[PDB]
């Protein structure tokens, strides 16, 4: 088709949509990388926050 | 969150009355006659007392 002054392959929707899975997924993933296991369990104390100063 | 209900459970086998007054220190009687000598003399200080008489 005609971008003007360039012209493209059309995408597949599929490819589009994996890319929106993959990056949903990976924010999901993302959201458990450098997060999670800040709160640590206690059956007493609960989860937990450190801090220099809360 | 079995910790948890371990932690109940632990509450619920613990929650239960004390069979009865449990020991702590019953150590050395006090003297009877001390308490007497205070009691008496402290409060017939300054008294002219005549014994008990028949």
């Amino acid at each position: 088709f005609v971008c003007n002054e360039n012209i493209y392959m059309a995408p597949n929707a599929y490819t589009l949509l994996a890319t929106r899975m993959l990056n949903a997924t990976y924010c999901f993933q993302k959201a458990l990388t450098k997060i999670e296991k800040f709160p640590q369990y206690n059956p007493q104390e609960g989860y937990t926050y450190p801090k220099l100063s809360n | 969150q079995l910790l948890d209900v371990s932690r109940q459970i632990k509450s619920y086998w613990l929650t239960n009355s004390l069979s009865t007054s449990f020991p702590t220190v019953d150590y050395s009687e006090p003297d009877l006659e001390k308490v007497k000598r205070t009691l008496t003399k402290l409060q017939n200080h300054l008294l002219e007392v005549s014994l008990i008489e028949p």
